[PDB]
RNA sequence: GAUUAUUGGAGGUAGAGCACUGUUUGGACGAGGGGCCGGUUACCGAAUUCAGACAAACUCCGAAUGCCAAUUAAUUUAACUUGGGAGUCAGAACAUGGGUGAUAAGGUCCGUGUUCGAAAGGGAAACAGCCCAGACCACCAGCUAAGGUCCCAAAAUAUAUGUUAAGUGGAAAAGGAUGUGGCGUUGCCCAGACAACUAGGAUGUUGGCUUAGAAGCAGCCAUCAUUUAAAGAGUGCGUAAUAGCUCACUAGUCGAGUGACACUGCGCCGAAAAUGUACCGGGGCUAAACAUAUUACCGAAGCUGUGGAUUGUCCUUUGGACA
RNA sequence: UGGGGCGGUCGCCUCCUAAAAGGUAACGGAGGCGCUCAAAGGUUCCCUCAGAAUGGUUGGAAAUCAUUCAUAGAGUGUAAA
RNA sequence: UUUGGCACCUCGAUGUCGGCUCAUCGCAUCCUGGGGCUGUAGUCGGUCCCAAGGGUUGGGCUGUUCGCCCAUUAAAGCGGU
RNA sequence: UCUGGUGACUAUAGCAAGGAGGUCACACCUGUUCCCAUGCCGAACACAGAAGUUAAGCUCCUUAGCGUCGAUGGUAGUCGAACUUACGUUCCGCUAGAGUAGAACGUUGCCAGG
């Protein structure tokens, strides 16, 4: 459900998933925090389901920062249908992540119930996940 | 359907002679839209913005200020 | 708060660099007031024993070579991908 | 000074910059070789296309 | 003309970044509507700010490489002009940069290279497009390339050091587990660790809301002294409630190894399709697999050796020197 | 013309695709032209943004008026560069 | 095994659907066989595992593939060629 | 060799703040008779003066406060090659941007007075 209210171009090129992360790699806003081990596309229903899983275990307990928004559109033929005759419509809105971005933060909540949620969260995502802290050193 | 099938012919913009080369008095240099090159010594700017040599001599880019370029002509033979 | 280094000589290809990184150790660089720009080597381990003893904002009295230097520490660039530092700056405050 | 450059791999399966080169320093077939002395545009020329040529001081 | 070296120059890609344009997440701040009498209270939209993110049609920045050209220098051999004669305008795969499609197609459309087309030979089991390499002709001569050395079927059942125990090798994934190696960090102990024996399990106390009574348990606890070397207004089996023996403790015996994290290399499961073993090519292999090194040998119409045609560029020896 | 048909399109200009020279395809993604001007042309002199608050008769809160920052976010007959 | 996408063989011809006759293979098991768990008292049933040896009906209305119904059956399996 | 006039250098030159100065110069200053002028106005321009001031502009000095410039080392990306098919690895070369140390509160040519 989330998406941009505007864009200035509806049908835009498909991103790029070569290389590694170039920012958001480093929790700011909480405590604890998901980061991502490997590439793909998360589609906005994907983000949706895990911080309703992440919610419901801290139950309206502490903060959850979602660090990521899809910003791009993806477009499908609704009927496998002939090749090329336009570009089909928009179909749903994506981030692409890489390895060392963060997805979800989470504060206000003990070490262990943070392990949890995430752990939910990510058995709800496409990519592999690690727990990690604030760096220090 | 679509209603997406146009384009202009491409119109061959840029440098025509390089930096060191000697040319002819009336030959072009740089054809843009605009002045993203300026003239300087012996050098012309023409309706379409086109540059062009004045004399004979070889030809130096260099810059104008902090952030703009011109092209001149120098006449040694 | 006794740091050791090693100078590291001319020309470090990418190969080296990530030898020395499979390794223990770290690159890193000294600048500041008092020297010239020296680029050295350190011990991974050990400096972070010295940092978790000392504090991120802390000095510190290493040894380059013949002589040893006060200093602090500017920056690091770090690998949060696998949890490893790799590169150091040290700055000399005299 | 002196340089025996030789050919060892073939020139086909490769681009034309590296045949043309391979031409220019004096090579036509495999195994062929050519002696010249050292400048660093031949030096260049070697460094473009040392994965097919051995050389050697002489 | 071509390649390289050294120089000069045009340009805005990859990447980065948010200084414009737009998109966005938290947080503050205080102003306008607002909840009210023209106002408090909360909530809205905007502005300014703090920190973080996004972009083919954003750029304060900005490569590599390619492009143009030089008094240009070194190696090579093309280049241009005019004219006679053509054929061609169905292209294919691979690798890489991209659009489209569904980060599908042996798909389709462009761009940069190679090969086939029009290219035999050796390897990939067989296999136009993949790897090696370009066949003038003889030879029962030799050196190598890619790929290989148990038998099929030429060459190491070679050396040295390890990993694997599934025939992995010789079909995938999310996830799940120990099965072993390696690398660190860190803690556990003759004041005897880690199992396991048994020896204690409490009580004023469910004290209180006392909830179907409940006295480890409708669910909120108030979760206090401690018989004691040592135990909890009960870890915990429980429980209609009790019956609770210990996994809350320790002298006691055990008399010596022991766990956490990370990171990592191999392996296991997940793993079902149709004529007949059925992708190691087959036999068969625990090295004849994998990994790292080293040294030998094999291996092509490639190169060399010997002889022979034919023709071209020079000397002008038109020899046939070199090709 | 990813068989043909129905549908759509057929010339020109500007961006992106386009891989930092130029060029470069698709029934790829976005938009415009088939003019206008006797001053909106030539020359010589002069002049310089919005927006923002500030604050006030008016007040649309903002129209006009006044101080200061604003960096072209002004404006440039007509799309985009 | 579907509906499709591509357009690689075949347009100097590769027989289209049902049904009959005749089969053959797989297992992702309809019956029979063996087992674990059960919100399995027994009778039974549900779910999962092993397993492919054999067997797996006749009629009405349907061109009908498909489907509904009548009576049985231990069962009236799903697919490929 | 102080000031001024006029030119060349990518703002290392600017912006901001603080402190001093003047009839050799510079300027605010007085007024609209005349030249000339304001889609109103001597605000501006132009004209005639020098009563007054250093306040402002301008000059000098101080500060790195904003802006500007900015290495080293390291990284990303990438040419070539070799593995290979992994949202890759390895070797060689070029080495970014951002950030950090730091620099800088201008250099200088010609001319006349002083």
């Amino acid at each position: 459900m989330l998406l941009p209210k505007r864009v200035k171009y509806r049908r835009q090129h498909r991103p790029k998933t070569t290389g590694r992360s170039k920012g958001g790699n480093y929790v700011t806003f909480g405590e604890f925090g998901l980061q991502a081990t490997t590439t793909s596309w998360i589609t906005s229903r994907q983000i949706e389901s895990a911080r309703i899983a992440m919610t419901r275990y801290m139950k309206r307990g502490g903060k959850v920062w979602i660090k990521i928004f899809p910003h791009t559109p993806y477009t499908k033929k609704p009927l496998e249908v002939r090749m090329g005759a336009g570009k089909g419509a928009v179909e749903g809105w994506i981030a692409v992540v890489k390895p060392g971005r963060i997805l979800f933060e989470v504060a206000g909540v003990s070490e262990e119930v943070a392990r949890e949620a995430l752990r939910l969260a990510s058995h709800k995502l496409p990519v592999k996940t690690k727990f990690v802290k604030r760096e220090e050193l | 359907s679509t209603k997406n099938g146009r384009d202009s012919e491409s119109k061959r913009l840029g440098a025509k002679r390089a930096d060191g080369q000697f040319v002819t008095g009336g030959s072009i240099l740089y054809r843009q839209r605009g002045t993203k090159i300026y003239p300087g010594e012996n050098v012309g700017r023409g309706g379409d913005d086109t540059l062009f040599a004045k004399i004979d001599g070889v030809v130096k880019f260099e810059r104008k200020g902090r952030d703009k370029k011109q092209v001149s002509v120098y006449a040694v033979a | 708060a006794s740091l050791k280094s090693i100078i590291r000589q001319g020309k470090q290809t990418r190969s080296d660099l990530k030898q020395l990184r499979k390794s223990g150790k770290v690159p890193a660089v000294v600048y500041g007031y008092g020297t010239k720009n020296v680029s050295v080597k350190v011990d991974e381990v050990e400096f972070i024993k010295v940092i978790r003893e000392v504090g991120r904002n802390g000095v510190i009295e290493l040894g380059v070579g013949s002589k040893t230097i006060k200093v602090m520490v500017a920056d690091y660039q770090f690998d949060p991908l696998k949890n490893q530092i790799t590169h150091i700056d040290f700055l000399a405050i005299n | 000074a002196k340089l025996q450059i030789t050919l060892t791999r073939s020139v086909i399966g490769r681009p034309e910059t590296q045949r043309k080169t391979v031409e220019a320093l004096g090579l036509k077939k495999t195994n062929s070789s050519v002696v010249v002395e050292d400048n660093p545009a031949i030096r260049g020329q070697i460094n473009k296309v040392k994965h097919l040529v051995t050389v050697e001081e002489k």
